[PDB]
């Protein structure tokens, strides 16, 4: 149940990770543009049977379902695991593009400065 | 068959515990790096307001 | 200690300047047309002391500056920090009085859906929702804004997250003896995540309970069902949902309510039993 | 390990979110922005 | 190599630059300073960059600024964290207090559980270390963000624990723990809580553990079939009778079956050398 | 292939004519149509041309008054030149990492302080050069506090200089690293395999001392008993006490059957064995 829980919890990240992105992207042209206008306005068994008996069944059962539950949860985890690879690349991307922003926005400023006077 | 079957088990779980290193690893990285990048555009989004309020100000003063 | 008191007294010195400040307001207005900038500032004064009174423990307080910034703000036609203030109210109001943060919340969304931006609008409703959930049981409320929610997120194409509040939705909904639109909720989520990659693990589960809301009905659509399901995604044989379905089934078949009883106590301890199923099948097993 | 993992992934999610919604109110910001810069050069002009 | 003295030394000369431009009379003068700094920090000469970026800081907030000056003031107290402790703290309650002042309570968080980390790891204080941590899980509480307010609050229980009258662990232990039963994910630990806060009553007087884990088993039925009660039980059953070798028994098979965290380790031996 | 010659005159006219309207405020418009120009040769794939073109651009918007321009030119030319002649990417790169240094931005340097690292260790066969790179990056991510970059570095550094026979540094680092992981509440479960990883180079030096190693790491770290390293160390040692080469094969091929060994571990476990 916490896999489970885990891989559904990852699939909403990324989904938001890619809505922050379309939002920085949008950000950026939209202030590239604004500051240019602007520049324009100017298995068989598990145990062996020592003693048979139904201690030995249900032991070797249990056994048996354990093992396949293992088997289950290997390709789970597999699974999950691209998911976080590909996010650890888009975080990156995004931090790039805001810092970029940010300094032009700052020099911009300066500029909207440093021309009156 | 015995041994056949409790070192698939044992490589089983031997697998998945590799996989919860490595990724337990990259999972903390990742949230180091949303830790700066959070405060990253708090600051940025605090500065392009405080200087477009500036630009409002002066422009309104000299009109 | 010391933080009470003296943050009360500071606080309320404070806010009596302000009422001071915005009185003589008028008359500087009246005498010399300063504009705005006596205004904007008791608003500055406003939010120090709202700010200040959350920090001081005095919920109510906080909410009240805030509410009188916000109203203030407004006045001067700026409505996106009117919304804003009114935002921190409603959470001052929903962390001191409930009741006052539905009706700021409500005014919150209103001027935020007036411009177009659905999620916010989307956020608050289900935080609304949240806020009848808590304190109170009127499920019909939280209902109606759930599906506002769903709607608007549907609206603005972000998947995922419209799912989770219909299948909100349908399990509140089968609270009330109401199974139909639960089992068409619960179908529609468990078709619709059977193809995505990382969801399909969970589909199966979907399915079950639309089965258990489908025995209340009549048992004979409840077998047929599970065929309806089985033919579809095979791999739901696997699970254990099945097998528990089949045995009560036969169980029940005869009026033997002692193996069906047993086969819950069984699965029960296996695995603990949650609240909703429990009463569910409590619910069946009156039959 | 599992159940450790679990509570990292929630925290991660939620600040998630938190920077979801800055970045739309800077965003919203921005435009308006624009608009108002549009007004001014369009009518002074 | 050249690194050292060529840095130094035009750190110096940057220093000595910016003193006569504020004589003359200013941004570049801060920048100057920033620049010196860092310089002075890729240096290595850890000790005397944060007096140059605590000088900025000030020379910026002479000009009301606000927000680049808190940003400098914790730039310094990082830097000076290592080199010294003690004006590290200093520095970030200084930006502690203009962040809370303006609103950013998160950051004010933020701050309080690395100042409490500092105390804790390298100088030696409980009291300060419980302080700042019920601060910082007071203002995540008010900012509703429930897991890092758990994470503090199970903290400070623990440190109460390990000195301070078990009452706090009792209150907190079951606080977190009831909190920690209706959820879904979380539900599945919960027992962990409830067996620690019992051990808690242990050290009081036998009786009221017994009640309380009464009053436990009641409220959370699966705490009956919890290892954890079973091993109760038997070793209260033990210690009813005065019989060191039943306790020392089940004490080590339950160890046996899993290792201790070396807090369930001092809690028994307490326990056990109470029995007499 | 068409598309290949298409491409590259299309990129050569370009250059050509940016070329030429430079010859004819123009130094900006010079750098801008420089860069298109750079951009149409990067996609004829040309890498040592477009590399070329695109490091004159970056000069020459060096020439213009920028300096993020100049670095982001910079590092793309670095990037170009990767599968060029390592000499010049690795002029590019340093003088990028310089300038983001002299803007205190120490992370980027980092990362590409450990980018030429990488370039350097993987074409050319001189490995002391890329430790001082990687020594680097580690000390400016530890001053940044950024622990994990900080460790991944010093465990590459231990590694190769574990591979270069110098234990003493592979200990030291190998030992530090897994008493501040044993530290940490979270990555515990991976401490034991670092102290496994210095007992082997400890065992280089000598047999004796290496039981006292191995002590010291058990009564440090209790869990470090019931992992199958320990037993396998143990069992290596005291079969190595007697001078039986079956023993000690026997013991590996038993651990092998769960987990194939890597090829350090496996080089290093014929250096201990062959002697």
């Amino acid at each position: 149940d916490a896999g489970i829980r885990t891989l559904v919890m990852l699939d909403e990240q990324g989904e938001q990770l890619e809505r922050i992105e379309e939002g920085m992207d949008q950000i950026n042209k939209d202030m590239k543009e604004a500051e240019k206008n602007l520049t324009d306005l100017g298995s068989g068994g598990f145990i062996r049977r020592v003693t048979n008996d139904a201690r030995e069944n249900e032991m070797d059962e249990n056994l048996e379902q354990v093992s396949g539950i293992i088997g289950n949860l290997r390709h789970m985890a597999l699974d999950m695991g691209n998911e976080i690879d590909t996010q650890n690349r888009q975080i990156d991307r995004i931090m790039e593009k805001a810092d970029s922003n940010k300094t032009r926005i700052d020099e911009a400023n300066q500029r909207a400065t440093k021309m009156l006077g | 068959t015995r041994h056949s079957e409790i070192i698939k088990l044992e490589n089983s779980i031997r697998e998945l515990h590799d996989m919860f290193m490595d990724m337990a690893m990259l999972v903390e990285s990742q949230g180091e790096m949303i830790d700066r990048i959070e405060y990253n555009v708090e600051h940025a989004v605090d500065y392009v307001e405080r200087a477009v309020s500036d630009t409002k100000k002066a422009v309104k003063y000299q009109s | 200690g010391m933080d009470t008191s003296g943050k009360q007294a500071e606080a309320m010195a404070l806010l009596a300047e302000a009422e001071r400040k915005v009185k003589n307001s008028q008359s500087f207005f009246s005498g010399l047309f300063g504009g705005s900038s006596k205004i904007e500032e008791a608003c500055e004064i406003y939010a120090r002391a709202a700010n200040m009174f959350k920090m001081a423990k005095n919920w109510s307080a906080a909410g009240n500056a805030f509410c009188q910034a916000a109203q203030l703000h407004l006045q001067l036609q700026s409505k996106h920090d009117a919304a804003t203030c009114f935002v921190d109210a409603g959470n001052a109001f929903k962390k001191a009085d409930p009741q006052e943060a539905i009706n700021c919340l409500m005014r919150a969304i209103e001027i935020y859906t007036d411009m177009g931006r659905f999620t916010i609008a989307a956020k608050h409703h289900i935080s609304i929702a949240e806020i009848y959930e808590t304190e109170l049981v009127d499920v019909e409320k939280a209902i109606a804004h759930y599906e506002q929610s769903a709607d608007y997120y549907k609206g603005e194409e972000s998947n995922s997250s419209a799912n989770k509040c219909l299948l909100k939705v349908a399990g509140y909904a089968a609270q009330l003896e109401q199974y139909q639109k639960a089992i068409d909720i619960y179908e529609q989520v468990g078709t619709s995540a059977m193809d995505s990659p990382l969801l399909k693990y969970s589909a199966k589960d979907y399915f079950f309970k639309a089965a258990l809301c489908h025995f209340c009905i009549d048992m004979l659509n409840a077998k047929l069902a599970v065929q309806k399901y089985e033919e579809l995604f095979p791999a739901f044989s696997d699970s254990r949902e099945c097998k528990l379905m089949k045995k009560l089934l036969e169980a029940h078949e005869e009026q033997n309510v002692d193996s069906y009883t047993e086969s819950v106590k069984e699965y029960d301890s296996i695995s603990r039993l949650d609240q909703w199923l429990t009463t569910m099948l409590l619910r069946i097993k009156k039959t």
